[PDB]
RNA sequence: CCGCCCGUCGCUAGUACCGAUUGAAUGGCUUAGUGAGGCCUCAGGAUCUGCUUAGAGAUCUCAGAGCG
RNA sequence: AUUCAUAAUAACUUUUCGAAUCGCAUGGCCUUGUGCUGGCGAUGGUUCAUUCAAAUUUCUGCCCUAUCAACUUUCGAUGGUAGGAUAGUGGCCUACCAUGGUUUCAACGGGUAACGGGGAAUAAGGGUUCGAUUCCGGAGAGGGAGCCUGAGAAACGGCUACCACAUCCAAGGAAGGCAGCAGGCGCGCAAAUUACCCAAUCCUAAUUCAGGGAGGUAGUGACAAUAAAUAACGAUACAGGGCCCAUUCGGGUCUUGUAAUUGGAAUGAGUACAAUGUAAAUACCUUAACGAGGAACAAUUGGAGGGCAAGUCUGGUGCCAGCAGCCGCGGUAAUUCCAGCUCCAAUAGCGUAUAUUAAAGUUGUUGCAGUUAAAAAGCUCGUAGUUGAACUUUGGGCCCGGUUGGCCGGUCGGAUUUCCAACGGGGCCUUUCCUUCUGGCUAACCUUGAGUCCUUGUGGCUCUUGGCGAACC
RNA sequence: UAUCUGGUUGAUCCUGCCAGUAGUCAUAUGCUUGUCUCAAAGAUUAAGCCAUGCAUGUCUAAGUAUAAGCAAUUUAUACAGUGAAACUGCGAAUGGCUCAUUAAAUCAGUUAUCGUUUAUUUGAUAGUUCCUUUACUACAUGGUAUAACUGUGGUAAUUCUAGA
């Protein structure tokens, strides 16, 4: 209707922000940013709902406007800034560090990380082309272009990004024998290393994946994003380890064993 | 406008309203347990109905099925924690059987009478609806409740109001002060 | 009054706002309601920061009686409390004083009148004076 | 069987249809004729404003003319 | 998959960009001058990607109607050529050329009390009806048409004209739009206050400090729902079971009901100190001080012939008035009318309309009927449509091998462990084709070095000088 | 919660309706009306008309402020505390409202743009323009205006505006 939509209601926003139906009509529309609208998570949502630091929007703004907190080690003062997958949220509150990584149920958990891990992040290369004056370049899932890459780095691979500098510290190739995370959709927040790839002419390369318990499954390659070598993940994984328990194991562990 | 607060009615009326068999039998329950309306009975039979149809839907599928197991165990365990179904028949086929009498037994109106102290069920209801009695620290004022098994031994008079302790009341204030003490000028 | 017994459950320290945030639970048999002012007086026994520096807000009584739940804050210094706490709570605490100005629709009317005048508007008055 | 019942005829009320009206009103579509208004262009140049051979006495209008 | 990214030549530009921008702390240097360099930002800045999107677009599906069988082709119909136009492909539009495209597997027209979905109502299963309405998408802000400005509009709380309504007026002109909030009039069977407030949830701005009937907060609210007060307990007088220790002739707990006979006890509804609640209040939740024993603080709404539960009780009326969804009641004894007594239903909620779902296997695919009840077309041909014989590799084994339950329970009801029957799998051989061929493999090991730390078990951990290319592309 | 029941006959069994029956986020309407929670509420005739008021404005350390403003600068005859007004830049195309038209159109699921625009965020990004880079005009950084403003008015009138 005659241009961009600036407002956004509750309900229209995704289920994995854990937005309660009541206590408001509207939701925070994520601002135009690196990540997409539906996949990403606003900073306000990360603060008041998850971490429980702020109560109101006021308080959130008052926290953000005094610098302190920063995504990618950069000021980032806007309220509804889209913090997406695999982002370092550096805070000065008792030297606390946070990595956004997916959970069992496809949400963003409060997963703390070490001060050494805060240095670097990862990124799935979406295209690699020549820019102006024949200079090749890559582009990650979060738009962080890197000039003068290694010729080994082709499409669908992962890059380790240094944050402090826009550089390629490492790269990992796309095949079996590597630890392989999976985002997007039904099998969102799982790990199973790849068994084998499938070509399919005319788009959509369904990859076959096999977790630690050998409960194999298939997902689409656009939502697949690797991580590291077998038994050597370059990022510290959360509780659950990208396995996904059935409802039986849930009723055994999460409402029987854990009780006092 | 925001999202709606959802709602759905708990009572479910019968098909044939004037029937000699149903009207005579259902009113006995109402007289024994001390239920004010037929609406309460219908509510209880509606919850029971839902449980029944759920059980039937569980049973149409095969044994050793993920859907049938989980849901069965939770349904059965729900019916156990409330105390309607005892420990002997924890089989899922037995929850289909059941009866309305057990449900009314498990209501807090009559559990005060089944303990004792309240003499009549009607008197017990009065006690409950007049802010007396309590499950533990938490006070309850509603005849219908469903006592959750563990709660049974903790049922007694509340700290506020008499029997438990505290002040006497209004009538006793008037007898002690306005009548007994007020004789001497 | 009897027992009283303040219990600050679900304690979170908040370095980024310089405060602590917590759930005040109170056991008050033999008295009607909890009273915020009394809790402000008596919360300094555990934390020690006078009263206005601390703050609190946020309560509700449990069903039946004898008990009250609530949600509250404790700021470290007074200045921080002043700058981070919402403006309306300060009035309740007695620190700030809200300028009780005109009605909302009245202000809107004023705004419309100001829209209807171009520039400063003293020129119009002067023009009228020359006219008569 | 004195049983039932079928229709021509008189009688109260309605009901559609037909319709005197070369009814009347309102709509969409359209023959022919007319067509404002901006928008785009062919022109037009009220006016404002730079430059210059050049006008006046040692970023001065005092003549104009050209170049814009 | 490309005339792609990209580069390099020959060009043109009527000229895109390359900061004449602004703020905080003020230093570090040099043969020492208002000298040379200098951090932390903010806002601009062309291209490229990214984000927000936008625009077009593939396939597949939609309510009734043949008393709507031919439509589209004129000044666009379907297709081609070349241009113009667009951010763009493209009959989108020009000039030329061609004669196509749709269709009874139902086009084209007409109707819709038709915005489309997500859904809702009902429910055995299948269905039928509704979806203006809290979310997504569309369209329009009286009717049409055109346009400025911006990245974005054909915007309407922007403009422009004409049409229809309609306002101020000195008649000279000037200003209009609520299908935003709250209201007023109309039409109505039908619907709320010209209220408070940005404290929330968001949004906009040069932006933590402003603004927002976006929204939130009260009110009005029997549209709908949830819980749920409308009275419990004794004593005395009645027809009783008769119980406790069973010393059967001691006195009262439980009482089944009926009794304005009576004695205390517990409360709310309601009034309100205070506090809480809140942007600020009202409520709620609390709770001092108050507030039950009867016209008190009283509950009704429909029925009482049958369907359908409850009356052949009492008086009036006398086919009159009336009741009656249906059948039927009323002509002077009315179990149906009018009242009153008593009773029944539902019970702060019932009745009455109109629409609709179920029952309606009275639309029927599941699942109707068609001799006589409505219904088989006079009979045959015949195009579409629907349906249409059988027959084109089963068996046998060999192993490998997961799932069921019990002795093996040597672990303390679970199962270490395999014989055992059944149940599904995977290889191989049986004339049986499970696409082939080539560079990395010479891989599923005829290549074998010592083959052994394995009850005289072809059931199972290792390894040298090296062999049959699909286990992957 | 896979259900029936009265009505045509003198009595029967049928076809077949009629009426009963329960539900309704489908409405109205009658009577009655104490509490708590929760709540849709000018859609249906009429996208018929509307008094009047309000609903989109916008500031930081950081674009322009000799307001002939306020309170004073006590580092300021360059302003250099605050700051109405106006200029500039953004916003006003989001929202909220209604459903009149609209039947392969919107629409859902589903692709595609190798037929494209994309403000703004986000990340990268033009040392080669005085094309006589031999004097060429300043690059210690230059010109054209113009609102607010002071003052003179026009009209019956509107967030009408004229000169200087």
């Amino acid at each position: 209707a005659r241009g961009p939509k600036k407002h956004l209601k509750r309900l229209a926003a995704p289920h994995h922000w854990l937005l309660d139906k009541l206590s408001g009509c509207y939701a925070p529309r994520p601002s135009a940013g690196p990540h997409k609208l539906r996949e990403s998570l606003p900073l306000i949502v990360f603060l008041r709902n998850r971490l429980k630091y702020a109560l109101n929007g006021r308080e959130v703004k008052a926290i953000l406007m005094q610098r302190h907190v920063k995504v990618d080690g950069k000021v980032r003062t806007d309220t509804t800034y889209p913090a997406g997958f695999m982002d370092v949220i550096t805070l000065d509150a008792t030297n606390e560090n946070f990595r956004l990584v997916y959970d069992v149920k496809g949400r963003f958990a409060v997963h703390r990380i070490t001060d050494e891990e805060a240095s670097y992040k990862l990124g799935k290369v979406k295209k690699v082309q020549l820019g102006k004056k024949g200079v090749p370049y890559v582009v990650t899932h979060d738009g962080r272009t890197i000039r003068y890459p290694d010729p080994n780095i082709k499409v669908n691979d992962t890059v380790k990004i240094d944050l402090a500098s826009g550089k390629i510290t490492d790269f990992i190739k796309f095949d079996a024998g590597k630890l392989v995370y999976v985002t997007g959709g039904r099998n969102l927040g799982r790990i199973g290393t790849i068994v084998h790839k499938e070509r399919h002419d005319g788009g959509f390369d369904l990859v076959h994946i096999k977790d630690s318990l050998d409960n194999t499954f298939v997902t689409r390659l656009n939502n697949v994003f690797v991580i590291g070598e077998q038994g050597k993940p370059y990022i510290s994984l959360p509780k659950g380890k990208g396995i996904k328990l059935s409802i039986a194991e849930e009723r055994d562990r999460r409402r029987a064993q854990q009780g006092l | 406008p925001r999202a709606p607060r959802t709602y759905s009615k708990t009572y479910s009326t019968p098909k044939r309203p004037y029937e000699s068999s149903r009207l005579d039998a259902e009113l006995k329950l109402a007289g024994e347990f001390g239920l004010k309306n037929k609406k309460e009975i219908y509510r209880i039979s509606f919850q029971l109905s839902k449980i029944r149809r759920a059980a039937r839907d569980l049973l149409t599928r095969d044994e050793k099925d993920p859907k049938r197991l989980f849901e069965g165990n939770a349904l059965i365990r729900r019916l156990v924690r409330v105390g309607v179904l005892s420990e002997d028949k924890k089989k899922l086929d037995y929850v289909l059987a059941l009866k309305v009498e057990d449900f009314l037994e498990r209501r807090l109106q009559t559990q005060v009478y089944k303990l004792g102290l309240a003499k009549s069920v009607h008197h017990a209801r009065v006690l409950i609806t007049q802010r007396h009695i309590a499950v533990g620290k938490q006070i309850v004022n509603i005849p219908s409740f469903m006592v959750r098994l563990d709660s049974e031994k903790h049922i007694d008079f509340a700290p506020t109001s008499p029997f438990g302790g505290a002040r006497p009341g209004r009538v006793a204030r008037r007898n002690a002060a306005r009548k007994a003490e007020a004789s001497g000028e | 009054s009897d027992a009283v017994t303040i219990r600050t459950r679900k304690v979170i320290s908040n370095p980024l706002l310089a405060r602590k945030q917590f759930v005040v639970d109170v056991l008050h048999p033999n008295r009607a309601n909890v009273s915020k002012d009394e809790l402000r007086e008596k919360l300094a026994e555990v934390y020690k920061a006078e009263k206005d520096a601390v703050s609190v807000f946020g309560f509700r009584t449990q069903f039946g009686g004898g008990k009250s739940v609530g949600f509250g804050l404790v700021y470290n210094s007074v200045a921080e409390a002043k700058k981070f706490e919402p403006t309306y709570r300060l009035v309740r605490y007695g620190l700030a004083e809200k300028v009780e100005k005109a009605s909302r629709q009245q202000r809107k009317q004023k705004k419309n009148r100001d829209k209807k005048i171009f520039g400063t508007g003293k020129r119009l008055a002067k023009k009228v004076a020359r006219r008569n």
